[PDB]
């Protein structure tokens, strides 16, 4: 709806972020892939600056 | 001839002649590295008077050094041309040696009859080229630590095999007063003025067509007339 | 912890016209300017105070009104200024008579007045004048009024002597991050400051002291400059 | 298309210090290169310049002693002896090399940096029109 | 961890430059003055994809295809591919006419 | 390009 | 109170138009070399058309003159010209707004060295000799606003001035040339957009900085 800011970014990755993936049970809760391993995984009713 | 111009006609073919000459060519010869040494002290002097960077100076500074102390673990990346031709502990370090009096085609017919002497004497000339050129150019280059570390680690292998010269000492107190006072801040290279916005000029204040589009209003104009004064003296 | 852009060369910010009417900008509208197209007789000629005051006053109007000249250094001082640089700024003068004039931010004035008046009645008359590159009009004529052409989200100020002062650089950062400011300067030779009282908000002031209405645009623009850190 | 930035950066930094000690024709053929590398990928030019040591005049003496402190507290952290390129940290090293190459002796080195000074304009090269230059080649190149 | 594929900007066709990123057909009609079923028929007489855009087809079809639009007739191409006094005289003799009239 | 020049002539 | 060259020790702010041109000429009476008003002339005299603008000189003094820190009082106006002759305007002036009333003005001046009103009690546009350093201030920071020279915040450069230093700026007023000048006498240079600016703008940019840094 809202489509001129991301509603909430997601930093603290290092290097090419390239995949990503929800998770079924939790709708809050993002697992994401970067490029030099280190899967984050994040919690959107957090800050999200940082993964949990 | 002016060397400190930036391109000249006759110096440049000359420098990257010399170049090849400091390259390419390999180092079996006491000969040969007096000839390596007397083409050194000519390019420092041609950088006295022009102060621009060599990078094949600064490896043949490299190449000289670690091919007088090969007599293997601690510089493998440099594939010498030698191996035979080391000093040993036999040096006299006496200041009444042999400087670098440069008699060059005498000392060049001599010198397969090669002496420590003469061999501790081209290595002193090198030296003090290489103090002189480090002091001129490659303080002011900004490169300077990465430039001067593998020449660093070759003086402290000299030191700690040696303990006996001064020069390289004071050469190791010169460049460590160097790294000292420099500040190594990371590049910025890549910043530019913003432009500005586009200008444009204004404009303000055939002659067949004109003259076409002339005679078509004249026939217009006087035909309508003709045409409403006829009606009139009809009617 | 914050990657580059990909791109780092620089490219020149978009023009602003009339017709976008988002982008965070500021205005000058130079009102109750004097330019009036005469025709002595073979020719026409933009009516100037100094050089003909005997048919100035067969029309009876007032050599101190007639005064173009500081309108004319109003846009050149505008139009130099950084901000224009930057095209964060466009014009309208707002002639006595009643015009609009839209002057984009792309136009390279002539400077010396003689082509500044062959120029102004150029426009007065043929009402589009364009490029020597001609692919765009810089002088437009428009129709009234300037809140139907200004953006949506905007402020309108007169610069009145008699208000208090206040520090521009204050009153620019006090704004919102996408309420653009618009500036009612009399460009009128000396008269009353109270001619755009059903089209502004309010009145500002900018010294004790009165000034030439060039200084008080460069006062502005050069603290909004400063306030938008250029 | 698979390759990680810290990859790129990695081979970056050896064959900058591989400048650094290199005679110029090898110069004249690797140069274009690092321009293609970071053409291709973007992010290097962090490492060609780290922005956030430029001073704005626009700003409080607060955020200048702060960079002064970062700027006396900086330490270069690449290390040249590590085998794995992707732990080798070459993403927080400049090329000071590169620096140095600018201020080369030859002329058309000293254009060929300058494209490195100059913005990004263009975006390919082909290095197999700038490969073949040897000392020979060159020199009849200067001759006529 | 490599892959590895199999570009160019905007070239030069008979004095008339030409972009790479749109297909081919808008591309031989962007070419001065031929049409489009015309592009339609010499590309797939060269038969490639119609959907590529310009910054494909290598150098050797590309000249495949130069060669075909530049010599036709060695291609069977059809034919339906290729692509003041008085008024000064009237106005002096209706004028002088007319004006006798009005003389008279 | 232009940069406070005045303009040109006829 | 009225400063003057005569007192060096109050705080206050020098321009400098270097290089003005304000040239003149008899045609049978005296005019101005104007850059549109004549070429045919320019051609024959040999000078270059693009030079000899008081336009521009007129803009300068008017931006200058009516900025309020002029009003104030804490300014004075020194013009070098093209020529070599010193010419000097007190904070007392004012210029015509026209251009040809400042070009009969400046003929005036040229031809009656000295200029004094009908109060007649201090003149107001005195043609000197140079150099200027006789008539500057003791305590004087000599800057030229160069555009190759580093930027700078006019309001940290006159906090990071002395407490009773005067500072003297220097503007080139020509239309094509290079910034050397004043070279021989400037201590710095300093520039002021990353942006190409004029001779108004600058004035008017500096006159501003040094508003808002004395609080006026």
């Amino acid at each position: 709806s809202n489509a001129y800011e991301p509603q909430l970014e997601l930093t603290g990755a290092t290097d090419y972020v390239r995949t990503l993936s929800f998770i079924p049970a939790a709708p809050h809760l993002v697992a994401t892939g970067s490029y030099d391993g280190l899967i984050r995984l994040y919690d959107t009713r957090s800050s999200g600056s940082t993964p949990i | 001839f002016s060397t400190s111009d930036q391109y000249h006609l006759v110096i440049t073919p000359a420098l990257i002649l010399m170049s090849q000459f400091l390259e390419q060519i390999k180092f079996n010869s006491l000969k040969r590295i007096a000839f390596g040494a007397v083409l050194v002290r000519i390019v420092s002097q041609y950088q006295r008077i022009s102060k621009r960077y060599i990078p094949e100076v600064v490896y043949f500074f490299q190449k000289i050094l670690l091919t007088f102390i090969v007599e293997p673990l601690d510089f493998e990346n440099i594939r010498l041309d030698s191996y035979e031709l080391g000093l040993p502990l036999d040096v006299d370090f006496t200041k009444k040696r042999s400087t670098i009096i440069p008699l060059h085609t005498l000392s060049t017919m001599d010198t397969e009859a090669h002496p420590v002497d003469q061999c501790v004497s081209v290595l002193l000339n090198v030296m003090e080229s290489l103090d002189a050129t480090i002091s001129t150019v490659w303080k002011s280059l900004p490169a300077f630590n990465e430039i001067i570390l593998p020449i660093q680690q070759l003086l402290s292998a000299y030191t700690s095999k040696y303990s006996d010269f001064e020069k390289p000492r004071n050469i190791l107190n010169k460049v460590e007063k160097l790294t000292k006072f420099t500040e190594h801040i990371p590049l910025a290279l890549q910043n530019h003025k913003p432009v500005s916005i586009p200008t444009h000029a204004p404009k303000y204040e055939d002659r067949t067509r004109s003259e076409i589009n002339k005679m078509k209003a004249q026939l217009k104009k006087e035909r309508k007339f003709t045409m409403k004064e006829i009606r009139k003296d009809a009617k | 912890q914050k990657a580059l852009p990909a791109s780092l060369v620089p490219q020149a910010p978009p023009v602003l016209t009339s017709k976008d009417k988002i982008t965070k900008r500021m205005i000058v509208v130079l009102a109750m300017a004097s330019l009036e197209t005469h025709k002595i007789s073979d020719k026409y000629v933009l009516l100037n105070c100094d050089d003909h005051q005997g048919l100035l006053k067969k029309m009876g109007r007032d050599i101190s009104e007639a005064r173009p000249d500081i309108t004319h250094q109003c846009l050149l001082t505008l139009l130099d200024s950084p901000i224009n640089k930057a095209g964060k700024l466009q014009v309208y003068i707002q002639t006595s008579r009643g015009i609009l004039i839209e002057v984009n931010p792309t136009v390279r004035i002539p400077r010396t007045f003689k082509r500044f008046s062959g120029l102004m009645v150029q426009l007065l008359h043929k009402l589009s004048i364009r490029s020597v590159n001609s692919e765009e009009k810089l002088l437009k004529v428009i129709k009234n009024p300037i809140t139907d052409h200004l953006p949506t989200k905007c402020r309108k100020v007169t610069l009145s002597f008699d208000a208090p002062v206040i520090r521009v650089q204050d009153y620019i950062e006090k704004l919102d991050d996408d309420e653009s400011i618009c500036v009612f300067v009399g460009a009128m030779a000396r008269g009353k400051d109270n001619f755009a009282d059903e089209y502004v908000d309010e009145k500002v002031g900018l010294s004790n002291y009165p000034l030439s209405a060039s200084v008080a645009c460069s006062k502005f623009c050069h603290g909004a400059e400063d306030a938008w850190n250029i | 298309t698979h390759l990680s930035a810290h990859l790129v950066a990695s081979f970056i930094k050896k064959l900058a210090r591989l400048t650094l000690e290199s005679p110029p024709s090898a110069i004249v053929t690797v140069i274009p290169f690092i321009y293609n590398l970071i053409r291709k990928h973007p992010n290097c030019m962090i490492m060609l310049h780290n922005p956030a040591f430029i001073s704005n005049p626009f700003q409080t003496p607060d955020q200048v002693a702060n960079l002064k402190t970062l700027k006396e507290n900086y330490v270069d952290p690449f290390d040249v002896h590590e085998s794995d390129p992707e732990l080798t940290h070459a993403l927080d090293s400049s090329l000071w090399e590169l620096a140095s190459l600018m201020e080369h002796y030859h002329p058309n080195v000293a254009t060929l940096a300058k494209i490195f000074a100059q913005p990004f304009k263009k975006l390919s090269y082909n290095m197999e029109d700038f490969l073949d230059w040897n000392y020979d080649s060159l020199l009849n190149a200067e001759s006529s | 961890s490599l892959v590895v594929q199999e570009f160019q900007h905007i070239l030069r066709l008979l004095n008339t430059n030409v972009d790479g990123n749109i297909k081919i057909v808008y591309a031989l009609t962007t070419i001065k003055g031929v049409g489009r079923r015309y592009s339609n028929l010499v590309c797939k007489k060269a038969d490639v994809d119609l959907h590529k855009r310009a910054g494909e087809l290598t150098q050797e079809e590309l000249e495949r295809i130069v060669q075909i639009m530049q010599n036709p007739t060695h291609y069977k191409i059809p034919a339906w591919f290729l692509n003041h006094t008085l008024a000064n005289n009237v106005e002096s003799k209706l004028r002088d006419d007319l004006e006798r009239l009005k003389k008279i | 390009t232009d940069r406070f020049k005045g303009d040109d002539d006829i």
